[PDB]
């Protein structure tokens, strides 16, 4: 008679790693490691994502003719932009502090467009033929829609004087430029006045661009450049405009809204058409694993990312035959 | 194992035991049979239970990287800003992988420890009754039934 003290054993196949020894095979074990999402982008809590599509968000905010899809966008989750959008500055040129603008939007929710300076507000200069081949629309030339190049009318450029008070509850969002041309006769030929600037003055900002006309090589055609500036109008701040010439004045700005809590997603993937709380630029994740090893980079409720391909955890004992 | 038991003084498991981890399997008059032992198995379940939620629980402040973009003439900091979110990236990496690494050994000794110990319990019971066999069995010298056999699992074995 016999009575004696043992312990549970099973065809289990799953193994476990140990500092002192590899692949034991245990009883009982908690794989705890997500390794898969479902190659999609996804919309993050019921909300739809910004797709930028071929536009950057340069051709975007100020109006590329091939930005279309884009002129009033609604509310977004996160936002998605390709490595190297086709459409941005049809026109060739500069956007001053780009990457700061774009670090701004990624904790943004909604930019609601406004117009603050009427087109139709230039009666002593041209607002119609400030086009370019560059920027083509319906075979024809046109320009980015959010901002106006202005241009003499009647052989002159009287100085211009213009001021926008922000008596909206938002940080607005003003975007504007300036135009450097190839040569004199240029600079003669649009603006009339030979020697110009742009002056923009806020409560914080202030300066004075003047246009560096040069010669350089063509891009879409133009050897010319457009060079494009930012400024957030505080709430009951005023900002004022003056200048002689080369200005592409502001036609629509954007009321910020601090939903905050978005993200600039590189990703060449479109819309898929479903719902997420885990979004990567790779695809979606869905899963209760405290792990994850999809991408780095994720927005909302996800798993700790980890480059680890393998990661579980012994629960049960040596599964010993 | 640490413990010596697990695959050790007690050569295998038993496949015929499906009633926990660590249990008996006695041998009589009336017949034999396995019977896991609920009491440490469900201890040792606990236990387990609340290393796997402590280990996910300290994972849950781990760095989180964030998109940003730099120009041609910001590659100083383009570089700085990489090497240091790879930099946590593989510090969290290590992390997880160490910490699973030196639990899951201690988990296969924990398992050999109660092993080790719920022999030993029984040990101490068959004070002079039982023969001490050397492979996790023993041999009483005068038979014992089920009854008896129940004595021991009940833990309340004892001539008294
Ligand atoms: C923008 O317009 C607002 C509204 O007219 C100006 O603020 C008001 O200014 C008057 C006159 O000084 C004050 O009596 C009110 O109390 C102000 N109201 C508010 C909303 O503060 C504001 O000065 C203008 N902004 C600038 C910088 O010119
Ligand atoms: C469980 O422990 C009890 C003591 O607490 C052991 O004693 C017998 O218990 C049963 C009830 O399960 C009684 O009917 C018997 O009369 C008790 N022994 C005698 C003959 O006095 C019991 O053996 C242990 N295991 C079981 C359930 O048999
Ligand atoms: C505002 C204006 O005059 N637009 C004209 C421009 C400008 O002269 C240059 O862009 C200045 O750099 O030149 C064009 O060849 C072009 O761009 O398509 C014709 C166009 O009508
Ligand atoms: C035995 O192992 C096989 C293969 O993993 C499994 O499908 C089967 O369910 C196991 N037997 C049991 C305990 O049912
Ligand atoms: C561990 O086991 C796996 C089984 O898939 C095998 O691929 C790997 O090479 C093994 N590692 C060791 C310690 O050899
Ligand atoms: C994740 O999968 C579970 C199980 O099917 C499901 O209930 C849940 O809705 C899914 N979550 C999402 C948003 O995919």
């Amino acid at each position: 008679d016999q009575i004696c003290i043992g312990y549970h054993a099973n065809n289990s196949t799953e193994q476990v790693d140990t500092i002192m020894e590899k692949n034991v095979t245990v009883t009982h074990a908690q794989d705890i490691l997500e390794k898969t999402h479902n190659g999609k982008l996804c919309d993050l809590n019921g909300v739809k994502p910004l797709i930028l599509r071929d536009c950057s968000v340069a051709g975007w905010l100020l109006g590329n003719p091939m930005c279309d899809e884009f002129l009033n966008v609604p509310e977004w989750s996160y936002i998605v932009e390709k490595d190297n959008p086709v459409n941005g500055l049809c026109y060739p040129e500069n956007f001053n502090d780009y990457e700061e603008l774009k670090h701004l939007l990624s904790s943004t929710n909604h930019f609601e467009k406004i117009r603050i300076i009427p087109r139709s507000s230039w009666s002593n200069h041209d607002a119609s033929s400030g086009v370019s081949s560059a920027c083509p629309y319906n075979g024809r030339s046109s320009f980015f829609r959010n901002v106006v190049w202005l241009i003499k009318k009647n052989n002159a450029y009287p100085t211009i004087k213009r001021s926008y008070n922000n008596t909206n509850q938002e940080d607005l969002l003003i975007l504007w430029g300036i135009h450097h041309p190839n040569d004199a006769a240029e600079q003669t030929k649009l603006y009339q006045n030979p020697t110009t600037y742009v002056s923009v003055g806020t409560s914080t900002l202030n300066q004075r661009s003047v246009p560096e006309i040069a010669t350089r090589p063509k891009v879409n055609g133009q050897s010319g450049r457009m060079e494009f500036f930012w400024t957030i109008l505080k709430p009951n701040d005023a900002i004022n405009f003056e200048s002689n010439g080369n200005f592409i004045a502001p036609e629509y700005a954007y009321k910020i809204v601090k939903k905050g809590g978005s993200a600039i997603m590189k990703s060449g993937l479109e819309y898929g058409n479903c719902n997420t709380k885990c979004q990567t630029p790779m695809g979606a994740i869905n899963s209760s694993m405290p792990f994850h090893n999809i991408h780095p980079l994720t927005i909302g409720e996800c798993p700790k990312y980890v480059k680890s391909g393998r990661l579980v955890l012994a629960t049960g004992l040596r599964n010993v035959p | 194992g640490l413990f010596g038991a697990i695959a050790g003084f007690i050569e295998g498991g038993w496949q015929g035991m499906v009633d926990g981890w660590y249990g008996y399997h006695h041998s009589n008059e009336q017949g034999s049979g396995y019977a896991a032992d609920k009491e440490s198995t469900q201890k040792a379940i606990d236990g387990t239970t609340n290393k796997v939620n402590s280990i996910i629980d300290k994972m849950n402040t781990q760095f989180e990287a964030v998109g940003k973009e730099f120009n041609n003439l910001e590659r100083r900091i383009e570089n700085l800003n990489k090497k240091m979110e790879d930099g946590f990236l593989d510090v969290w990496t290590y992390n997880a992988e160490l910490l699973v690494l030196m639990e899951n050994e201690r988990t296969l000794d924990f398992h050999d420890s109660n092993v080790k110990n719920l022999y030993d319990k029984v040990r101490l019971q068959l004070r002079d009754n039982a023969k001490e066999l050397g492979n996790g069995c023993f041999e009483f010298y005068h038979k014992c039934d089920n009854e008896c056999m129940e004595s021991v699992k009940n833990g309340t074995y004892d001539y008294p």
